[PDB]
């Protein structure tokens, strides 16, 4: 899917942006970001010979922060664009009522399938 | 598909005015002057439509203003108009500033004689208006209708329908 | 190129035949001359004679395995009177195959031979009994 | 001596394109590639051409040809015509034999194009008020709209000097 | 990607460059102005898809502005014609300066 | 095609006077090669330079000057760096 | 059509067979991209004068400075080839191999 | 080498690239690729050696060939309907010419001749900017005009450099033509999907170069030109050793590790199409291509090759490389698995 919009530059998030739910404090994807980041920093204790767990808790601390702040950002994006893809969607269902023909529902009083057995 | 319409013969018989080239130079600014104020009306056909073949009567009227005011130069002074332009035609190509006294000898018999100041710079020039009889063209360029708008999409957005709606990672 | 397979497989099979088997050597040919001016790029024979040689040796065996093709074809589709199966070009491809270790003068990639070219000649007659695009739709 | 004197020069052309496409000792070479620049500039110069065909010679008949037979001179030796060449320069010679006879006594020659082969006087100019010599006035802006264009132009010869230091041992 | 800082930052530094008919140095057209100018006109407010299926009428027109290819064709059919008539002999031609 | 009639009687002239005069009487070094690049990068931005007397009369003045000052202080910064920075030494 | 152009660019396959097929040296491959080079400004530059393209006709003289130091860049290689070797032929560069 | 030359060049190699993805004219595109050319040639040559000579003078004239005729295929473009915009062109003989010209700039099955050659006579670094910057540079100009290029052309590139960087691959333990292989392989399935979703292709350029960065900071982190190198990492460090597994397997691309995640989405919304048969040869080649990965882990960290002394010796000096930034890639190149809606974020 395309672009939809490139007019109308870039724009990181939008100005439409602030009218969706933003992603609530402590969601498990950004907790699983800030896990990421304590492994990350675990790791990077872990490349050198300084010991883990220790001597570098200001660096746990830093890579927490940052991914969780980028994880932030990069969450309210996604939301955004499945939104204005729900939206465009529904606006080219409404758009065309003559090629979605609404299906009758046959119900199974009457529709024919046939057996064909297991023995 | 379509043919032209071209004009016919008749109206291609225009007393030429089969003058030569340095004369026509040198004789520029006072025929800027007395005559080229009705051929402005044949700037504006030319440039309100793009389309000579339409635009001729008031180039048989330019023609003729043109041929009226060589005649009303020749009836009177100067013949030595013939001097000046002999003057300054065999100057390569012809620089105002080489034959300047007779320049001046010119003018002096044209406006002693008979008027017609000289355009002093820059009055050939300064965006000039014009009325005209005929009304004004409308889409010179013949063309179709703009065939399709895109429906310009608005509305507040609705937030994401059951989530991504991909496999899984649902929400 | 997309003229001559048009006109193989514009043939109903059908039989409308020895037009199919000249088809076949013309597809033969063509791909014997690909192979042989790729291989003649990267070798620099020295001489040129051994260049031709080698060139009417890949042009000539590509051509004579499209045309053992095209002959069990065309007499298996007038045997068996059903030209909707692909066990006729399975019969195809393994000929096809066997020729080609007779030509390299071996038989162990004869028989592997036989076996792939028949399963891939099976494969290209049933996707086009189906029905399967080149390449692409290449739509959504 | 006649009208298809553009057509006789881009035969002329193309066989300099030959000539050293033939692959000579470099410096037959840039003989073969400075005739060739000079009937090119004789082609733009027939299509009027009046500053870019004669830019174009101070720089690849001025400045570029120079540096290649330099090159020619103080690298490859070449001490000692052959098979390969001269033969290839036959069939070039053949080929465009072929290509120019089937233009002469034919309608069209088709790579896979329409060729509509006669010389051409068509198209040109109606005889338009030019006054400027349009690809002056052309070449005279870069300055008042060449923002962009000149300064990485600039940019990008500065940075191949210090490429061309680098390598041949910068600093 | 195609970015558009080029737009956002509104300096339309590149988009001079681009099409005839954008503002010349001094004030004069290319040879085919009118042609693009409906043409763009045409293909505007358009997905390029509908440009691709409606527009092309006026596409063809401004691409034999642009080469003059089939023109040429007529001009030179002409030209060919002219030459086998004066080879047979009739009419000894009045087309040139003169009857 | 007149200036070509004039090269062409120069060139037939000189080809008569040369064949009369000639029927009657019977390693390399690096600094060797940046002159040349060097010729060629600024007769290069010589050619960006030259059609500035084209250019002086339009109604971006100010643009104009601030541009080809430009240019020629570009080219003296890389006269000026490959003088400090030993490319033509001895 | 204006006939030339079908010579120009018959002219711009010669010198592409000349880039790629080339027998000793690099020198006649780097002029033949020189010709190929002039080539396209040629082509290029009859297009825009019989458009009477008179806004953009910038594509000749900067088509040409960059394919010019391009060239340049060229010439700077061969010149380090021939020094780190004896010649510069397209032999003797048969190491590293693929 | 100066710092400052060195800052300058990589200035130079960004400024063109960046040239590159924001131009709207063709000539700008152009000194794009050729400042991108002209730059990248002294990062090679970084020592003295005749093979980084060699190879960069390879390098050149390929590169040099691919550019002019990428402007043939400009000026082809104007000859027919000319304005300098980059959009649908107006030629299939064009579209032709100029997705050959971007397949010579890029690592394709006809045109790969140069890419080991390039890449075995070169250090680590030069390899790295290179596969990087010189696979992303064309790429947004394909993305660009797309939407009037004949399929055949753009498939046929796409399977048959699939094909050949698995079957050429088989056979070097010179890791950079190992990794020079790979590239091919996956610039394969990188303009495969460019006529159907281009979204697919940047996020497989994005998770390519990440994994690229991962592997040659490996290699820059103890310097190894072979398998047996390799051993001798294992016996001087083990963390190196699942690092080098983790990264080989993601480079094979399975379900639990990140590398399967751009050949899954290629194979979805392929087969949305008709597209089937297609997928599944693709998708047998990238079984293909593991093959020389699975053998470089064999030799890497489970089983293990017999040692020499003097790592004895090595063993009393801790590690001293500098990484660029390792671990950081590491981990976003590996476990991202769970972020496949993460998709999106792209167009």
């Amino acid at each position: 899917m395309t672009g939809r919009q490139a007019r109308a530059p870039l724009q990181f998030l939008p100005d439409e942006a602030r009218s969706l739910p933003p992603p609530k404090l402590t969601d498990p994807r950004l907790a699983y970001i800030g896990f990421l980041g304590y492994c990350s920093g675990l790791i990077d204790n872990a490349i050198r010979r300084r010991p883990v767990l220790s001597a570098g808790l200001h660096r746990q601390f830093l890579y927490i922060t940052s991914f969780v702040f980028v994880g932030y950002y990069l969450l309210k994006r996604q939301d955004y664009m499945y939104a204005v893809r729900d939206h465009d969607m529904f606006s080219y269902i409404k758009s065309h009522p003559e090629d979605f023909p609404e299906k009758d529902k046959k119900t199974y009083r009457e529709v024919f399938e046939e057996f064909h057995p297991v023995r | 598909p379509g043919i032209v319409e071209l004009p016919s013969l008749e109206d291609l018989k225009v007393q030429e005015v089969k003058v030569s080239s340095s004369v026509l130079k040198a004789a520029a600014h006072h025929y800027g002057a007395q005559c080229d104020k009705p051929n402005k009306e044949f700037m504006l056909c030319r440039w309100e439509e793009k389309d000579p073949r339409r635009c001729l009567e008031e180039g048989k009227l330019v023609n003729q203003c043109a041929l009226e005011f060589f005649r009303q130069i020749k009836r009177h002074c100067a013949e030595p108009f013939t001097e000046y332009w002999t003057c300054i035609d065999y100057s390569g190509l012809q620089l105002f500033r080489r034959c300047r006294k007779e320049q001046a000898q010119f003018d002096k018999c044209v406006l002693d004689k008979l008027g017609w100041v000289r355009p002093d710079l820059g009055e050939l020039s300064k965006v000039t208006k014009v009325k005209t009889d005929r009304p004004l063209p409308e889409n010179p360029y013949h063309s179709r209708a703009r065939p399709e708008p895109n429906p310009e999409v608005e509305g507040d957005l609705k937030p994401a329908r059951h989530g991504s709606r991909l496999f899984f990672w649902t929400m | 190129a997309k003229t001559l397979l048009h006109q193989y497989w514009d043939i109903p099979e059908g039989t409308e035949c020895h037009r199919k088997t000249y088809a076949a050597t013309s597809i033969g040919g063509a791909s014997g001359l690909v192979v042989s001016a790729y291989s003649v790029a990267l070798k620099t024979p020295t001489s040129f004679l051994e260049g031709v040689a080698r060139t009417g040796r890949y042009t000539f065996t590509a051509a004579a395995i499209g045309a053992i093709f095209g002959l069990t074809s065309c007499i298996s589709a007038q045997v068996r009177e059903k030209p909707d199966d692909p066990l006729n070009y399975l019969i195809g491809g393994c000929a096809g195959g066997l020729t080609l270790g007779a030509r390299t003068r071996s038989y162990g990639i004869g028989a592997a031979a036989c076996a792939y070219m028949g399963l891939t000649a099976a494969l290209v007659k049933m996707g086009q009994l189906e029905g399967w695009k080149v390449f692409a739709e290449p739509k959504v | 001596m006649m009208t298809y004197i553009v057509f006789i020069l881009s035969i002329i052309f193309v066989m300099g394109f030959v000539g050293f496409s033939s692959k000579p000792s470099p410096i037959y070479g840039g003989l073969g590639l400075i005739v060739s620049g000079g009937v090119g500039c004789g082609i733009v110069l027939n299509f009027g051409g009046s500053f870019l065909g004669l830019m174009v010679f101070l720089i690849y008949l001025g400045g570029m040809m120079v540096v290649f037979g330099y090159t020619t001179a103080m690298a490859t030796e070449q001490y000692p015509s052959n098979k390969v060449v001269l033969g290839t320069f036959i069939t070039g010679l053949l080929m465009e034999f072929l290509m120019v006879y089937y233009v002469l006594k034919d309608k069209e020659v088709e790579i896979v194009f329409k060729f509509n082969g006669m010389g051409d006087w068509v198209i040109y100019d109606t005889g338009d008020s030019g006054f400027f010599s349009e690809e002056a006035m052309g070449i005279a802006a870069l300055y008042s709209y060449g923002t962009w264009l000149v300064i990485v132009t600039g940019w990008s010869l500065l940075i191949g000097v210090v490429v061309i230091m680098e390598i041949t041992r910068g600093n | 990607p195609f970015f558009d800082v080029q737009k956002k930052l509104g300096v339309d530094l590149d988009h001079w460059m681009t099409i005839q008919s954008a503002e010349q140095p001094h004030r004069i057209p290319a040879r085919c102005h009118a042609f693009e100018k409906e043409w763009i006109e045409c293909a505007h407010g358009i997905g390029s898809i509908r440009a691709e299926k409606e527009c092309k009428i006026e596409f063809e027109d401004f691409r034999e502005c642009l080469l003059r290819q089939k023109t040429m064709k007529r001009l030179n059919a002409i030209k060919r014609q002219r030459d086998k008539l004066i080879k047979e002999g009739k009419y000894t031609p009045p087309p040139h300066h003169s009857g | 095609m007149n200036l070509m009639i004039t090269l062409l009687t120069n060139f037939t002239l000189a080809t008569l006077l040369v064949t009369i005069a000639f029927w009657l009487p019977q390693p390399f070094s690096m600094k060797f090669f940046l002159v040349a690049i060097t010729f060629l990068l600024f007769d290069l931005e010589i050619a960006l330079l030259l059609p500035l007397p084209w250019a002086s009369q339009t109604t971006n003045l100010n643009t104009m000057l601030t541009m080809a000052l430009l240019l020629i202080f570009l080219l003296a910064v890389s006269l000026a760096y490959e003088w400090t920075q030993k490319g033509l030494e001895w | 059509m204006s006939l030339v152009y079908m010579n120009i660019m018959m002219a711009f396959t010669v010198s592409l067979t000349g880039l790629l097929m080339y027998r000793s040296h690099l020198m006649s491959s780097l002029l033949c991209l020189e010709g190929m080079m002039l080539s396209l400004f040629i082509l290029a530059t009859l297009m825009i004068l019989n458009s009477h393209f008179t806004l953009a006709s910038m594509m000749p003289i900067i088509l040409l400075v960059f394919a010019a130091c391009e060239a340049a860049l060229g010439l700077s290689l061969l010149v380090m080839v021939s020094n780190t070797y004896g010649t510069d032929y397209v032999q003797n560069l048969n190491l590293l191999q693929c | 080498m100066n710092p400052i030359i060195l800052i300058i060049i990589l200035m130079t190699v960004m400024l063109g690239t960046i040239i590159v993805m924001i131009s709207t004219h063709w000539l700008l595109i152009w000194i794009g690729f050729e400042m991108n050319m002209l730059a990248i040639i002294p990062i090679m040559m970084k020592k003295h050696n005749p093979r980084a000579t060699e190879a960069s003078t390879k390098y050149f004239l390929t590169q040099s060939t691919a550019s002019m005729l990428l402007m043939m295929a400009i000026i082809i473009n104007l000859m027919f309907s000319g304005q300098w915009t980059v959009m649908k062109l107006f030629n299939p003989m064009a579209s032709m010419l100029m997705t050959m010209a971007l397949a010579m700039k890029l690592g394709m099955a006809p045109f790969h001749f140069w890419v080991p050659e390039v890449t075995q006579g070169i250090p680590l670094s030069s390899g790295l900017i290179l596969l990087t910057w010189q696979k992303l540079a064309p790429m947004s100009v394909l993305y660009q005009i797309l939407p009037s290029i004949n399929l055949d052309l753009i498939l046929t590139l796409s399977i048959l450099s699939i094909t050949i960087g698995g079957w050429g691959g088989l056979n070097q333990t010179q890791l950079r033509k190992i990794m020079a292989y790979s590239s091919i392989a996956h610039m394969g399935w990188m303009t495969a999907v460019l006529l159907y979703n281009p979204t697919m292709t940047l996020l497989n350029l994005i998770i390519y170069i990440i994994m690229t960065s991962t592997m040659f900071t490996l290699f820059m982190a103890n310097s190894t030109t072979t398998t047996l190198s390799l051993s001798h990492t294992w016996n001087k460090a083990p963390i190196m050793t699942i690092l080098v597994l983790i990264t080989l397997l993601s480079m094979g691309g399975l379900p639990p590790l990140s590398g399967f995640m751009p050949k899954w989405m290629i194979i979805q919304e392929m087969t949305k199409n008709d597209s089937i048969i297609l997928p599944t040869l693709m998708a047998i080649t990238a079984l293909l291509n593991l093959y020389f990965y699975m053998r470089l882990t064999y030799s890497t960290a489970l089983t293990m090759f017999p040692s020499t002394n003097n790592m004895k010796m090595k063993w009393q000096f801790p590690t001293t490389k500098r990484m660029t930034l390792l671990p950081t890639m590491t981990v976003l190149s590996t476990m991202l698995l769970p972020l496949t809606p993460i998709l999106s974020i792209l167009e």
